[PDB]
């Protein structure tokens, strides 16, 4: 899972850039917060460890 | 016409717009793009990206 995490996110920055470039406003606007959220899901590993999105130990916890 | 007497005219005319001649435009830097369009050139960008 961690290494198929970083595919998915920077091909969807892709597209958001496309749709920036292409100016296509709508499409954009939608993908935006799908960005956002993703940057910061992988920028703040509300976990306390901090090393990995994804965290052995931390899985396995229901919630 | 209300103090003489015109004919008909010899010479029929009106306004017109008068420009000084295009000439070779100097080359413009980044003018070995200009072969393509720059919609070309941005969806070979992006077809790189995406191949």
């Amino acid at each position: 899972l961690r290494k198929l995490v970083v595919p998915e996110y920077s091909i969807h920055g892709l597209f958001c850039l496309m749709f920036l470039c292409a100016a296509e406003w709508v499409t954009l606007g939608l993908n935006i917060p799908l960005l956002f959220y993703h940057l910061w899901r992988y920028f703040h590993r509300p976990a306390d460890g901090s090393e990995v999105m994804y965290d052995a130990v931390s899985i396995m916890n229901a919630d | 016409e209300e103090v003489i007497d015109f004919s008909k005219p010899f010479m029929s005319l009106g306004i017109s717009i008068m420009i000084k001649k295009p000439q070779k435009s100097k080359p413009g830097v980044f003018s070995f793009l200009d072969p393509l369009a720059y919609e070309i050139w941005m969806c070979i960008v992006f077809a790189y990206i995406g191949v």
